[PDB]
């Protein structure tokens, strides 16, 4: 009930798009406003300085690309201070095809401070002609018949690849290396049992940089048969760790799988050894094998993952989506097999990533978006979820709850929410709300921001946690007369804007009139079912348009007021202030 | 049969506080003691008092209207005492068709190859059916696949020239809405036209078909609609893009809902983000076009859902090779026709209204939101019932009651009733005693002093 409207604050810079807060984020000396570019601009961040009143662009250092998508997506985690940003953007072509994945950036102290990036779901392109390159491990650590089915699994990978373009080399390596054969020889026979007539075992240390090296700067060459318009890649066959130093800067350019096998890489330290000579996500190109007769069975995961229809990662649009609880990430990846979608678990540096989607993948998962929200739902007694919608599943949507990894396990899937209304876009918004703030989030709020009928457009419901699952106990109740409103549109959770110790939310519907924004605040047991505040856009500005887009609040420490709540608009961004009053 | 009073002072005042409260205008029903209160109590509380049953004053709520016609009456006037609803008919008598303009809008994605070769010569045979329903129909040729950005299409140069796999040779580059055919009597029109088109393609599985209706109900004088029955067949073989999906090639701004053909071409079309469904059934319900969904057997569950928002709506199942589509389209207009709603337009939260819907199927529903009857059949009258009441002493007012899909309406006129509409202007006609007038066994008197007995 205590917003004050009439000291409300504006922001916006003069070259300002109409995407100029289309997601707002309050860190402590101002505001993060982001502004997704429109047409032919690119994507922007702004630093909003609080006392300033003035928008400044933020500049990404090392940022190597930057699309119309810049500012899209941005969260921050409130137990560490940290900022992720995505870039759905990264737009490149694989032959005829093109590929659309994106480039996170997180800020870990601020936006002035260090900055790390990496490619969540990113899909090296693989064209029709490849130069693969077999490097294998002669080391005297292997028994003659592993060394032996490490031939039969390069035969085999051949024999599977004939009548393709692709032309292959074999190079073995041990204290020295030596090329079995090159592209040109693989060109005049096809035969990969007479290729591999003449290696003879090493039987001496394992060099792997030497080699790789090696690979790179004496095996890629056009004289010995290598395309140079076709994809570079390296397999590289390995027993244990390197007996050498140093680094495959020389190699950089190709596409490096890795398969370590056997007791050596049984303990984990040992394994991210290997890490460094492949390529990102390790968790794609490292492959830990702890028998020898497991390379046979590994032919369909190295086969085929080395004009499409049915896509995987090519077009995942990794990053629409975030969300960072106690050091943790996750970006969701909406394209992934097949628009089905599905959610990344970052590694901290944004150097690997996991894939958790939908189990199993029916038709029906397909087109639904999964991925579109994503929200973490934290607790200490009880185990910590991971909320997200596919808006789109079955044309009507859906929400599905993942549990965090509990001991050595990994994500499971542990309930699923339907929507009822086609187009409703059920799930399109999610926001998680712990009420009383005793370390347990109890409330899973669900935005069905398209619902129509009964003249009032948009719905939010209420889900709390029970033993066996969530359960819908209630919904915020908007006032009618928007029958296109889009109220649920934005959901957050405010902090405390009442002072008394219950935390409050508000809801964004930006297509009421010129935009309003509904405070909910929380009572004994959940949320009250009614708003005790509406504001509208036209009292804030007159020219004002979707005002309520996006919405975050914070307690802030340094200024006049109880909380700060900031509400993005058509190229406007505001800042509103609790007051005890 | 129960009545709060707080704080009355006159017969208005009394009808004002609710509608079990009655006034007693005889005169002298007060003793000098009482205060002038107590005339206005329940029925039963006043004859208990010595009041007779003449001199009560109990105004009801009133319905007076004003009227071969599809919709009758044409004209009502209700007088509304709050809390009592007042009851009035409608009846609805189904007319000999209408002439009807049907577009069609179909995918011509490269599924629809083969759909595509069958409805270039099909301009002859709906302009039959058309005939066959009623009198003289116009028929009309849309198209449209997708938007042109990512990753709805491929935007590689090459297959943007050919969105179709590589072999085929006849085909055109991916497009949001081209409007091929004005509405026209004429089948030869319709063949030259629609055989110009060529097949496209796409790359995700949805569409942007829900783009192509919102631009043909935005565009009523580049498609042609006359003010007669408005047909919109949409015919595709996959699922639909809606608001929210333009967030993958990073449009995020709403559809505005306006026309933006130029060149009969959507070209803004990557500027604005997919309608919603229900700005979609908005638009459609304005302008007075019914859809009639024609999707292939996987696609039939799932447009059915559309009905449930769309109230003039149909699904039939496309063959794949849509040559049925003509059988598809007769039976959606029988569906369509046969089922009637009557509603009214927005209304404030002092009036409310019911219907109660009298079928000639035999079926009978009562106090709904909405006017609901099916298996209506030409000249078989149904009567609707409509009873509306006012929570409160109402401000003049009025509002329209709508058969969907047809632009006649009941104009409906209300008035409240605060007043009480007394008696005995004479007889003898002899009193008040200071200059001022009577006015319901209750002296008024004219200002100058004032106060009771005057
Ligand atoms: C960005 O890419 C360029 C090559 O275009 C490379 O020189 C540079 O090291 C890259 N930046 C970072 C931070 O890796
Ligand atoms: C009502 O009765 C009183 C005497 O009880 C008398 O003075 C007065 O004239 C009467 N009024 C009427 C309207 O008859
Ligand atoms: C309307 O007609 C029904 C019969 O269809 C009749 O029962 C009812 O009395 C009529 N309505 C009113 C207000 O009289
Ligand atoms: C087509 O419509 C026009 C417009 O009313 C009319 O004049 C013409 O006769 C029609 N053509 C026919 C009925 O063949
Ligand atoms: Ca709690
Ligand atoms: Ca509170
Ligand atoms: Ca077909
Ligand atoms: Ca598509
Ligand atoms: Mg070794």
């Amino acid at each position: 009930y205590n917003l004050d409207v009439r000291g409300a604050r504006s922001f916006s810079p003069p070259r300002a798009g109409r995407h100029f807060g289309y997601r707002v984020l309050q860190v402590g000396n101002g505001v993060i406003v982001g502004a997704p570019g429109e047409g032919n601009s690119t994507g922007s961040l702004y630093q909003c300085q609080s006392g300033t009143g003035h928008c400044l662009p933020v500049t990404l250092r090392g940022s190597n690309y930057t699309s119309k998508y810049l500012g899209m997506t941005l969260a921050t985690d409130p137990t560490d201070g940290s900022i992720l940003a995505c870039d759905p953007g990264l737009s490149r072509t694989c032959d005829q095809n093109t590929y659309l994945s994106g480039l996170c950036y997180l800020f870990r102290q601020n936006l002035q401070g260090p900055m790390l990036q990496g490619r969540p779901g990113f899909q090296e392109c693989i064209k029709g002609n490849v130069d693969l390159v077999f490097l294998f491990d002669g080391s005297m650590s292997l028994q003659p018949d592993e060394f032996q089915k490490i031939l039969d699994f390069m035969k085999d990978v051949m024999k599977k690849l004939s009548n393709t373009s692709y032309q292959f080399a074999a190079v073995q390596f041990s204290t020295s290396y030596k090329t079995e054969f090159d592209f040109s020889d693989y060109v005049k026979w096809k035969d990969p049992d007479a290729l591999l007539k003449h290696v003879k075992h090493m039987l001496l240390l394992t060099n792997t940089f030497g080699a790789i090296n090696y690979v790179a700067t004496e095996v890629f060459r056009e004289e010995l048969g290598a395309r140079p318009d076709a994809t570079k890649v390296l397999i590289i066959i390995t027993d244990g760790e390197a007996t050498d130093s140093g680094n495959i800067d020389a190699a950089k350019d190709i596409i490096r799988y890795i398969i370590g096998i056997g007791k050596h890489f049984q303990t984990k330290e040992s394994q991210e050894t290997l890490h460094k000579f492949a390529s990102k996500p390790a968790s794609e190109f490292v492959k830990i094998l702890d028998t020898f007769e497991k390379l046979k069975d590994l032919f369909t995961e190295l086969q085929k993952k080395i004009d499409l229809t049915s896509f995987n990662m090519e077009l995942s649009s990794s990053g629409i989506s975030a969300d960072l609880s106690r050091g943790h990430a996750v970006v969701g990846a909406v394209g992934a097999k097949d628009w089905a979608g599905g959610f990344l678990d970052l590694k901290a540096d944004l150097q690997d990533d996991t894939f958790i989607g939908n189990e199993p993948l029916t038709p029906e998962v397909r087109a639904g978006y999964l991925g579109y929200t994503v929200t973490w739902l934290p607790s200490r007694q009880k185990t910590s979820l991971l909320a997200s919608g596919a808006p789109r599943y079955q044309h009507m949507g859906r929400v599905l709850l993942f549990q965090e990894p509990q001991g050595g396990g990994h994500w499971s899937q542990v309930q699923t929410i339907h929507g009822t209304q086609i187009g409703s876009y059920f799930g399109g918004e999610l926001c998680g709300v712990d009420v009383d703030q005793d370390g347990e989030t109890e409330l899973l709020l669900i935005g069905a921001p398209l619902f129509y009928g009964e003249q009032r457009g948009g719905r939010v419901f209420i889900y709390q946690r029970r033993q066996l699952g969530f359960e819908e106990v209630s919904e915020l109740q908007g006032d009618p007369g928007y029958p296109l409103g889009r109220f649920g549109e934005a959901i957050t959770a405010l902090t405390d804007i009442n002072g008394d110790g219950l935390v409050d939310v508000a809801v964004g519907a930006p297509l009421e009139e010129q935009g309003a924004v509904y405070i909910f605040n929380g009572r004994h047991g959940g949320l009250s079912p009614q708003p005790s505040q509406r504001i509208e856009g036209t009292q804030v500005l007159s020219g004002i348009q979707w005002f309520g887009r996006s919405i975050h609040g914070v307690k802030d420490l340094e200024g006049d007021g109880l909380a700060d709540v900031a509400v993005g608009a058509e190229s406007q961004m505001i800042v509103l202030s609790s007051r005890p009053v | 049969q129960e009545c709060t009073k707080f704080k009355v002072s006159s017969c208005r005042e009394c009808i004002e506080s609710g509608p079990g409260c009655t006034w007693c205008q005889k005169l002298n029903f007060t003793g000098p003691g009482d205060p002038d209160s107590i005339r206005c109590d329940t029925r039963p509380q006043l004859l208990m008092r010595g009041c007779a049953a003449d001199d009560i004053m109990d105004p009801t709520s009133l319905a007076e209207t004003q009227e071969q016609k599809q919709l009758s009456p044409q004209k009502v006037t209700l007088y509304l005492r709050p809390g009592q609803a007042a009851a009035f008919n409608v009846t609805f008598r189904r007319a000999k068709g209408y002439p009807i303009d049907l577009y069609y809008l179909m995918d011509l994605s490269y599924s629809m190859l083969d759909d595509l070769r069958n409805v270039k010569k099909l301009g002859g045979d709906l302009l039959r059916a058309l005939n066959e329903i009623t009198e003289s129909g116009r028929i009309g040729f849309g198209s449209f696949v997708d938007k042109t950005v990512l990753p709805f299409v491929n935007t590689h140069p090459d297959k943007l020239r050919n969105p179709c796999p590589n072999k085929e040779k006849e085909c055109q580059p991916p497009f949001a809405f081209r409007h091929v055919l004005k509405l026209t009597n004429n089948s030869n029109q319709f063949q030259t036209e629609v055989g110009k088109q060529l097949i496209s393609g796409n790359l995700d599985a949805p569409e942007g078909g829900l783009d192509a209706m919102m631009q043909v109900a935005a565009c009523p004088e580049e498609i042609g609609w006359r003010k007669v029955t408005r047909l919109l067949v949409f015919a595709t073989d996959d699922g639909f893009h809606f608001a929210g999906d333009g967030k993958l090639g990073a449009i995020l701004t709403p559809n505005d809902g306006r026309c933006h053909l130029e060149d009969n071409l959507y070209k803004r079309s990557n500027e604005f983000d997919y309608p919603s469904v229900g700005q979609l059934a908005h638009k459609l319900a304005e302008n007075n076009i019914q859809p009639i969904f024609a999707v292939t057997s996987r696609m039939v569950k799932t447009y059915e859902k559309l009905t449930e928002i769309i109230p003039k709506s149909a699904v039939g199942e496309l063959s794949e090779d849509s040559s049925n589509v003509v059988q598809l389209i007769k039976n959606a207009y029988n569906k369509l026709s046969s089922r009637v709603f009557l509603d009214h337009n927005a209304l404030p939260d002092t009036l409310k209204v019911t219907y109660d819907s009298f079928c000639s199927n035999g079926v009978t529903h009562r106090n709904q939101p909405r006017g609901d009857c099916d298996g209506v059949q030409i000249n078989v009258p149904i009567t609707f019932q409509v009873k509306v009441t006012a929570t409160e002493c109402i401000q003049e007012q009025s509002f329209v009651i709508r058969a969907l899909g047809f632009t006649d309406i009941v104009t409906v006129q209300v008035l409240p009733q605060c007043e009480c509409r007394c008696r005995d202007q004479s007889r003898d006609r002899s009193l008040c005693h200071g200059k001022g007038f009577l006015e319901c066994g209750i002296c008024r008197c004219d200002t100058g002093y004032i106060g009771k007995n005057c």
